[PDB]
């Protein structure tokens, strides 16, 4: 909650505003990154009905825990493995998206301390 | 101010009217009881330093502050018991509050259940038409000229007579019905 | 709920209340102990005694009725009037 | 019931006012009237215009959900000033002080609201990242056209 | 009773299963389900400018 | 107040049962219709085109 | 026998309401506790929470100039 | 001191804090007394009729029915055109109405000219 | 299909029954209260069944059974949405109804009205389930209006007293005002898309919605008692405890956010008004749950209780996480009514006392009744792994740990706080402490009617929030990484609730007496909301 | 006669509700529409037997 | 019908806080007239009551002694 | 039974019931309940019933309105032929308005069927439904309370100026 303070009481510049980011380019620094890879297929999960905002990159998991829960009926205590595979998979996701944050951040710091170059040299 | 018998309040029904919404007052203020009756000995103190005051501008005066101190130190919600009015129950049984003309309108076969209770009811309704002309012969004998001056009403006098206008007084109906 | 109330309840109940009370002896006390006559009090002592059958029975006497009654019989009989006992 | 005990036009003459004052069974100097301006009101008394909810409750009154009497000449108001509807009784804050207090909580909250929403929070993460082009067939885009890649890579 | 069983009131049944009958013809027929013009074009005449 | 409730429910039953057991009968044993096409050269009656009996009675007497 | 009307005193209590009341707050604080041992993480946190200045250029790709 | 209470219209003054309650002086008395005696002759002939057993009927109260007679019947004979009258009249009889004239009459020829315009969204109003 | 729709369908016409067996008599009734909670059990028993075939399967359908009416382009049939929403809340209302009328079987045992009382009762529970079964607009708001129509002769029961003819005509006037609302979302989807029914209005996804969901949150505002519109839920207390133990607590309230549940794939597509709603729900929040802490009225505090809790559903409805605000309302109803319960049977014990400061010294003497008082105060607070924790946790840590307003995320917090400060004002004004009620001790609590229906709630309370947040499937993706600080932030803003409201009342037993501020006096008089807007606006 | 109160509010209300659904209601068409059954990779449909191929072997995480 | 009223020298308000209002009232020359009016709300099966944080610990002493019992039965049960 | 044909239901695709857990389900124990004490008494009563329709079977028929001239080869105010041009398009307009009836049936149908995937999976009918909805609204839309073949004639007359002047102004 500090890069609040951050943004309103010191500047905005510096810091990536979620709104529109990430405007550096994603090869810009990572030199052969490979794509991110989708496991449940499209007509899979058209199959599994899953919502619109559960078809992230990780379905898969989810579609195993709800195939676990309709088959583990009456029992609804009989699917935590596949629950906490799905949960930390997301807190995996969640991590990649505090890393694509943060790595905006650094590079603004990098355009920072390119600008003061540029005015401290020429 | 407004009141059936008297017309008015003396300076000494004010100071106990007063006291008596002082300590409901504070027993509002003062939930637990202890507390409540520690703080109302000290009221009883407070307001008994001037129990004996003889000038009546000076008492009156007194009056008027301890009812400004009242004003400013009263309590928005106080306990209002429930049945008084502001309470939580007060005429809340007056949907059941049905009065007593209403059982001369009933059909005969469902007072043929109680009969007992009519033949009883109907002997009441006879006390009261032979009392009636003997109460009014008892009003318009007593009372003075111009209308009366009080609402208070007489009672009976002779052995034989039942007190004037006494129907509604004891054929109301019940708090619990 | 709500137990029925009778004017042998209501008047050992005033005057178990009454002997509860500091400025009122419990042995001059009797049915008709007429408390400014009698018992020596002030009409504040009056008015806490009314306040006390009050928050005894739980129901509150207007002013116009709390300021004459004079004995506990008066208030037996009040509250008989205002509960209808022996019904 | 006849004509000299409904209400006639403005009294003018003070033994009109008298007449009238007997009419409404009142007294002479309580009786003041509404002003003769053609709203009408007649020789209709114009009470104090207090609500009923103000009257003494424990009083042997003659109408008991109304607290009011017989013969007692009725407020132009009365079905207005009954207790299922406006009050005029006293409250410990006054009326001016309670609407300043009301007002500029309620201003004082809507501004703040507006400035969160000006000034508004969030959690230092990217954005939730879809496959599928940003699921374009899935929030309904056409099959035949093809939209842009919108591709996201591995950190 | 009778309102109840009032002989298809308004010929709303009627219409229901007209509509049934045509759009049943229509799907196999290729045409569209609704034409946007209520007459056929060839018979109006419009005024000329 | 129950002398006009019970003659109530009695006077609307009165005809309301055996009206009620009569459209039972006839939907037990006559029946709801069945829609065929229309056969060359026939032209049904107005009341042939109604699907239940009660309807085919009203259009037939009244209407 | 019903619960007799006592005057300024403790009112009388049965046995089955007491040990009701008694076996449902055991079974509360059993419940409480039951769920706070196989849990553990639905009060406290799931899942470490990382902390983003310690995380390296290499992995967030910054290139030094 | 404290705070003096404020009495407002819709939350008045209380007798115990009006000034007028503690005068005792004697032409308040008479005034109190008359004002008993005509309230004690009211609820003495009220109850000389609520108790007959006589009557069976409504005790008719000239009060009530006076006031309805007020509100309903002597309106017009006391209807005088002046200032007050006519001005009031002007603003609460066709005031409003020439408010939400103007308002609703903008509102279709704004609607009529986006109409007309093809601007306005109705893409499935087919029911009107 | 074959058994799902038909016990469906048994549900509701098994309801209606009685209303028929009390309009086709002619004795006095053998327990004819028997009858309709017989009734209602078997409803909830029938019910059961769609609920674990929906846990199951996923399945879901729409019984169109019956064509009313068509009006040229809206065939308008008794058609009923048998979903999520339906098959979790028809049981819990009706676990919840079932209960609330074996507590009426002993409460109101003095009342010659009693079948009538039944027969309302029930009628508002069939509208209830008009209401949360209507697949469109116009049955919805014949749901609607039933629920007001009846919580009108509910609040007015008592129809002598003055104050329950005006809390009934105050009740009918917020609902009306919220209605106008309603009247225009109607409105505008039958010009705008040719429909009442939620199908088609979810399949052609409007974008600007902009006005019907600003008539959602005016309906909404109407009868869940936001802020403008509230002060109806305070003096609806004035009817049977019962009344608003059943509508006021867990039925009737809920029907707004309800509302703005069902068009959740209209709220998805628009950040005005889920701004709105934020807004709306944070105001009304902190609004109540501070107007909570200084009545004496217990009856007041556990509605302004429900209308905080109800602010809060509007919140977690406004930062887009419906699921969870279903789950809050399923988790509501068993403690909400529980506590009501608990304070009508203290009611009843000290014969008609509903005041505070009259009560005490009942830990020991009513001690099933302190105990669920407790637990439901504890349900309330967000006690871990009771009930309330499976909603309102997760309600506060998904409002954190998502994009929200600021100042509404701390309103929030700041109503978290005032929870469990009026919680254990209840637990210590009306069961710690010693003895403020008069001298005459009735104190009974023996009843199997009263023991039994408090027991199956206290059940419920115990252990339905794990079980309903086990067995449902999800429906959004749950935020389950958040750091130390902000993961207890719940539990911290709680205990902080407890330490200062027990620094609060031990404060209350100290020898000084304190001229009373102008803090006290706006709180304890409504917020001057119901003393303005009362006097001016009919004067008006 | 014991347990009639099942019998005349639920069996035969059973019996009519069903009988309604079934001979009047399911006859016409989209009275009941239903939610198709959520299909998962590797179950086997009851109705053509052609079984749905399972997923992809996964990135292990753990 | 006839119900039988308690003792009024029983109750005697020494030992309760009362009597520490007594004490408080002769301490600037008062007297407290009420007490035994109110005494028995201190004493009787009243007096001694719990406060909140043991209010809430009810049932916690065997609730956690059958959450120990539990836990050893399935932490032998799993072998 | 109606037509498949213009009531659209696709292949329904049901998994097979696979019990991982040891314990049963209630639904198979309640579904061969239901199937032997409600589904068997119900089809022997249906059989009774239908038995006694097939002992006295009679037919209804639908009716088919030959078509008469329209109101573009009628008369100006010759009310016999006209008369049949304004019966004619009133059946034509309650025939229509049952069409957009049967279309938005068969889109809220699909949009319950599809239930999560309706956006994607009913885009066809969505489609259908907005091209009968825009036919509609030119052939009936507007019309008024009083609307007849000569409104809509007038209607269909400006539509088809306004379609005149901006083909010949795009030349
Ligand atoms: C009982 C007496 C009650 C009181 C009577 C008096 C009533 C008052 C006076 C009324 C006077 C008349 C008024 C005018 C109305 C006239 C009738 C009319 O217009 O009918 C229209 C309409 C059309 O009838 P139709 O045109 O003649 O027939 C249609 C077909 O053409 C043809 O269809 P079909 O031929 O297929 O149907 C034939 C049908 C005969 O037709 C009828 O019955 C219809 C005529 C009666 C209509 C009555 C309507 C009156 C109101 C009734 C409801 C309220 C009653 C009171 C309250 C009760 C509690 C709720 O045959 C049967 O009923 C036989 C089947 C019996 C099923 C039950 C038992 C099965 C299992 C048995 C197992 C045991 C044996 C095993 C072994 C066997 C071996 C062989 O009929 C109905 O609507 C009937 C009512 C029931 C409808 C379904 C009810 C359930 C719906 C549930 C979902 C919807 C509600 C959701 C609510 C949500 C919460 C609020
Ligand atoms: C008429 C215009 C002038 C107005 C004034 C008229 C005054 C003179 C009066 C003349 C007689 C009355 C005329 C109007 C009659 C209209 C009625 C009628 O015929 O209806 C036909 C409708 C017909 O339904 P339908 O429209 O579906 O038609 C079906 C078509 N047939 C029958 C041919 C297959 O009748 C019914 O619906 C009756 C069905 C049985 C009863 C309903 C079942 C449920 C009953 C309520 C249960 C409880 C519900 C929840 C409530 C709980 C408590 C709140
Ligand atoms: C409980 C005892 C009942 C009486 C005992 C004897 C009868 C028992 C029944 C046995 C089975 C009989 C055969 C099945 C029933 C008849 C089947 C049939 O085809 O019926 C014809 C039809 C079926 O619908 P339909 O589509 O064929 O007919 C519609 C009518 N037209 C086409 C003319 C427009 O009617 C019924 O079945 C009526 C059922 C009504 C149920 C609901 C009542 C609602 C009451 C409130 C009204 C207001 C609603 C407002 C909201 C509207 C939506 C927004
Ligand atoms: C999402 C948007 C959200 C927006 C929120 C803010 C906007 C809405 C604001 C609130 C508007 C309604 C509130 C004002 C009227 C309140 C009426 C009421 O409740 O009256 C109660 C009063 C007596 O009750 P009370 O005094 O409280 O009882 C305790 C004991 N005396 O009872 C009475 O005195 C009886 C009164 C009966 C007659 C009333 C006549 C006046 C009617 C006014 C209609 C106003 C219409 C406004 C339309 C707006 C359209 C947009
Ligand atoms: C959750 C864990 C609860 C137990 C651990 C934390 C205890 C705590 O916060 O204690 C603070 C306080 C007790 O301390 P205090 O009352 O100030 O001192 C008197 C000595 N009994 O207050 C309490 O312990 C009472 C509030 C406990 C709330 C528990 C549920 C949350
Ligand atoms: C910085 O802390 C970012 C998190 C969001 C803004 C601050 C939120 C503060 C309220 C949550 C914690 C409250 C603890 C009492």
């Amino acid at each position: 909650g500090a890069h609040l303070a951050r943004r309103y009481l010191g500047d905005a510049s510096v810091e990536p505003e979620p709104l529109r980011m990430p405007t550096f380019p994603p090869d810009y620094g990572f030199p052969e990154r490979k794509e991110r890879e989708m496991v449940a297929t499209q007509q899979e999960m058209n199959d599994a009905q899953l919502v619109l905002q559960q078809r992230d990159y990780c379905a898969h998991y989810l579609i195993r825990f709800l195939k676990c829960k309709r088959d583990s009926f009456p029992n609804f205590l009989a699917c935590k493995h596949e629950q906490h595979d799905w949960d930390y998979c997301e807190h995996l996701d969640y991590v990649k998206r505090m890393k694509e944050f943060e790595r905006e951040r650094r590079l603004l710091q990098r355009k920072k301390r390119r600008e003061q170059r540029e005015a401290d040299m020429a | 101010a407004f009141l059936p018998s008297a017309a008015y309040l003396t300076h000494q029904q004010k100071v106990l009217q007063l006291y008596k919404r002082a300590l409901r007052h504070l027993e509002s203020r003062c939930v637990h009881r202890d507390k409540y009756r520690y703080f109302a000995c000290l009221l009883r103190a407070r307001f008994d330093e001037h129990k004996n005051e003889k000038d009546m501008v000076k008492a009156t005066q007194l009056l008027r502050e301890a009812e400004k101190e009242f004003w400013h130190g009263q309590h928005p919600q106080p306990y209002i018991f429930p049945e008084s009015p502001g309470g939580t129950s007060y005429e809340r049984y007056e949907c059941y509050k049905v009065p007593e003309w209403c059982l001369d309108d009933w059909h005969p076969s469902e007072k043929a259940m109680y009969p007992d209770y009519f033949a009883k009811r109907e002997q009441w309704k006879k006390l009261r038409r032979e009392s009636w002309e003997r109460e009014v012969k008892q009003l318009q004998e007593e009372t003075p000229v111009g209308g009366p001056r009080t609402e208070a009403l007489p009672p009976a006098r002779k052995q034989g007579d039942l007190p004037p206008l006494w129907w509604h007084i004891v054929t109301r109906p019940r708090e619990r019905p | 709920d709500a137990p029925p109330l009778t004017l042998e309840g209501i008047k050992d109940r005033v005057l178990y209340v009454l002997k509860l009370y500091d400025k009122i002896d419990p042995e001059k006390l009797s049915v008709n102990s007429h408390f400014m006559k009698d018992l020596g009090l002030d009409s504040l002592d009056q008015v806490e005694i009314i306040m006390a059958m009050e928050d005894e029975f739980g129901f509150e006497i207007p002013d116009i009725d709390a300021e004459k009654l004079m004995c506990p019989q008066e208030i037996v009989d009040y509250i008989a009037d205002k509960k209808d006992v022996y019904e | 019931i006849t004509k000299d005990m409904l209400p006639g036009p403005y009294p003018k003459t003070p033994e009109e006012r008298a007449a009238a004052a007997k009419k409404y069974n009142m007294r002479v100097e309580d009786y003041e009237p509404y002003p003769d301006d053609g709203m009408g009101y007649g020789d209709y008394p114009k009470l104090p215009d207090r609500s009923q909810q103000e009257r003494d409750p424990w009083y042997d009154w003659d109408h008991p959900d109304l607290r009011l009497n017989w013969g007692e000449p009725m407020h132009w108001d009365l079905d207005m000033y009954i207790r299922n509807r406006v009050d005029t009784s006293p409250t410990p804050v006054n009326w001016n002080l309670m609407c300043k207090h009301l007002f500029g909580f309620v201003a004082f909250m809507l501004f703040m609201f507006w400035v969160g929403e000006t000034y508004p929070t969030y959690q230092p993460v990217g954005p939730k990242q879809y496959p599928y082009n940003n699921l374009y067939l899935e929030r309904g885009g056409d099959p035949n056209k093809e939209p842009e890649p919108v591709v996201h890579y591995e950190i | 009773t009778f309102v109840a069983y009032l002989p298809d009131y308004r010929m709303q049944e009627w219409a229901r299963r007209e509509a049934e009958r045509l759009v049943k013809y229509r799907e196999a027929h290729g045409l569209p389900l609704m034409e946007s013009n209520c007459f056929d074009p060839s018979k109006i005449q419009l005024p000329e400018d | 107040d129950k002398r006009f409730l019970k003659l109530l429910r009695f006077y609307i039953l009165l005809t309301g049962i055996p009206v009620v057991i009569g459209i039972t009968l006839i939907n037990v044993f006559i029946g709801e219709a069945e829609l065929a096409e229309i056969p060359e050269g026939y032209v049904p009656e107005h009341w042939e085109y109604f699907k239940h009996p009660i309807s085919r009675w009203i259009a037939r007497t009244f209407f | 026998a019903h619960i007799e009307p006592r005057y300024r005193q403790f009112p009388q209590l049965t046995r089955s309401q007491v040990i009701q009341a008694e076996f449902f707050s055991a079974t509360m604080w059993f419940w409480i506790l039951w769920r706070f041992w196989h849990d553990s993480d639905a009060v406290l946190g799931h899942f470490p929470y990382p902390d983003p200045s310690q995380w390296t250029d290499e992995e967030l790709g910054i290139p030094p100039d | 001191s404290f705070p003096k209470y404020e009495p407002s219209r819709l939350a008045s003054l209380p007798t115990t804090l009006d000034p007028a309650e503690y005068d005792i002086s004697s032409e308040t008395r008479k005034a109190q007394a008359e004002r008993l005696a005509i309230r004690s002759r009211l609820k003495r002939e009220y109850q000389l009729q609520y108790n007959d057993p006589s009557r069976r009927g409504v005790v008719e109260d000239p009060a009530l029915i006076r006031w309805t007679c007020a509100r309903s019947a002597n309106v017009y004979p006391n209807f005088r055109p002046n200032t007050k009258t006519s001005l009031l009249g002007a603003l609460f009889g066709i005031g409003p109405l020439i408010f939400w004239y103007y308002v609703f009459k903008t509102d279709r020829d704004r609607k009529e000219k986006l109409i007309q315009e093809g601007k306005l969204d109705r893409t499935f109003n087919i029911s009107y | 299909m074959n058994l799902f729709s038909s016990l469906t369908l048994v549900t509701l016409i098994l309801l209606t029954m009685p209303i028929a067996a009390i309009n086709f008599n002619t004795h006095k009734f053998t327990n004819y209260p028997l009858y309709v909670k017989t009734t209602i059990s078997c409803a909830f028993i029938t019910s059961m069944i769609p609920t674990m075939m929906f846990i199951h399967t996923g399945q879901e359908m729409i019984i169109s059974n019956w064509h009313w009416l068509t009006i040229q382009t809206l065939k308008l049939s008794l058609s009923f949405k048998m979903d999520f929403f339906s098959m979790m809340f028809v049981p819990v209302a009706l676990f919840v109804t079932w209960s609330i009328m074996e507590f009426s079987m002993w409460y109101m045992h003095s009342d010659p009205n009693i079948n009538q009382f039944f027969k309302y009762l029930l009628l508002f529970l069939i509208t209830m389930l008009i209401l949360v079964t209507a697949n469109n607009l116009f049955q919805l708001f014949i749901g609607w209006e039933g629920v007001g129509i009846m919580s009108f002769l509910l609040i007015g029961w008592w129809y002598g007293r003055t104050d329950a003819n005006t809390a009934a005509l105050q009740a009918i006037l917020y609902n009306r005002i919220g209605d106008i609302g309603f009247i225009l979302a109607m409105a505008w989807f039958l010009i705008n898309l040719n429909t009442w029914d939620l199908q088609q209005i979810f399949m052609l996804n409007p974008n600007d919605s902009n006005l019907p969901l600003m008539g959602l949150i005016l309906a909404a505002t109407g009868k869940s008692a936001q802020f403008g519109l509230h002060p109806w839920l305070p003096s609806a207390m004035e009817g049977p405890t019962p009344v608003s133990a059943l509508l006021h607590s867990s039925t009737m309230v809920v029907a707004g956010i309800f509302l703005l549940i069902r068009f959740y794939p209209l709220t998805e597509n628009n950040k005005f008004g889920q701004s709105i709603m934020l807004c709306l729900g944070a105001m009304t929040t902190l609004f109540t749950a501070m107007c909570a802490l200084t009545q004496n009225d217990i009856k007041k505090i556990i509605a302004f209780s429900t209308s905080s809790q109800l602010g809060l559903m509007m919140v977690t409805i406004g930062i887009n996480q419906p699921h969870l605000a279903f789950l809050h309302i399923c988790t509501h109803a068993f403690f909400k009514a529980m506590l009501f319960m608990c304070s009508g049977s203290i009611i009843h014990s000290l014969n008609d006392e509903q005041d505070i400061r009259k009560m005490g010294g009942l830990f020991k003497a009513m001690p099933f009744t302190t105990t669920a008082l407790i637990i439901g105060s504890l349900a309330l607070t967000g006690m871990p792994f009771l009930t309330g924790f499976y909603s309102k946790d997760l309600i506060i840590e998904s409002a954190n740990t998502s994009y929200t307003n600021a100042w509404a995320l701390l309103m929030t917090l700041v109503a978290t706080s005032f929870t469990a400060i009026y919680s254990t004002r209840i637990i210590f004004f009306a069961l710690l402490g010693q003895p403020r009620f008069p001298t005459l001790i009735n104190i009974n609590e023996n009843n199997p009617f009263l023991i039994n229906s408090i027991k199956r709630l206290l059940i419920g309370s115990l252990f339905a929030g794990f079980i309903i947040s086990n067995n449902i499937p999800p429906m959004t993706i749950p935020q389950m990484t958040m750091p130390h600080y902000l993961k207890m932030t719940a539990l911290t803003v709680t205990i902080l609730g407890f330490i200062l409201a027990l620094e609060i009342s031990n404060t209350t037993h100290y020898l000084k007496f304190n001229y009373p501020s102008n803090t006290f006096k706006f709180s304890n008089l409504l917020g001057y909301y119901p003393t303005i807007m009362h006097r001016l606006t009919p004067y008006m | 006669r014991h347990s009639i109160f099942a019998f005349t509010h639920v069996l035969i209300p059973v019996w009519i509700i069903h009988y309604y659904l079934k001979y009047h209601v399911t006859t016409k068409p989209y009275t009941i529409v239903e939610k198709k059954p959520r299909i998962f990779p590797g179950d086997t449909i009851l109705e053509t037997g052609e079984v749905i191929p399972p997923m992809k072997e996964f990135p292990d995480q753990h | 019908s006839k119900m039988e009223l308690p003792d009024y020298k029983q109750w005697k308000i020494e030992g309760t806080p009362l009597e520490t209002v007594q004490e408080k009232l002769a301490a600037r020359g008062l007297r407290d007239p009420w007490g035994r009016n109110e005494a028995w709300r201190y004493m009787g099966g009243f007096a001694n009551n719990v406060s909140f944080v043991g209010a809430l610990l009810k049932g916690f002493k065997w609730g956690f002694a059958a959450f120990v019992v539990a836990v050893g039965a399935e932490y032998y049960l799993e072998s | 039974s109606w037509d498949k044909d213009v009531y659209p239901e696709p292949p329904r695709r049901t998994p097979a019931p696979s019990p991982q857990t040891s314990l049963p389900n209630p639904i198979t124990y309640l579904t061969k309940a239901f199937d032997l004490l409600v589904d068997r008494p119900v089809t022997l009563v249906r059989e009774f019933i239908e038995r006694q329709h097939a002992k006295n079977k009679y037919y209804y028929y639908h009716r088919e309105f030959r078509r008469v001239p329209d109101i573009t080869e009628c008369h100006e105010k010759d009310v016999l032929c006209m008369f049949e041009a304004e019966m004619q398009w009133k059946r034509d307009y309650k025939v229509d308005q049952e069409i957009v009836n049967i279309i938005q049936e068969r889109l809220k149908a699909c949009q319950q069927r599809e239930g999560e995937s309706h956006r994607q999976n009913c885009a066809k009918e969505l489609q259908q439904f907005t091209q009968v909805v825009k036919a509609y609204q030119d052939r009936y839309h507007d019309l008024g309370a009083h609307y007849s073949a000569r409104k809509c004639l007038a209607k269909q007359k400006q539509r088809m100026l306004a379609e005149r002047k901006a083909t010949k102004e795009a030349a």
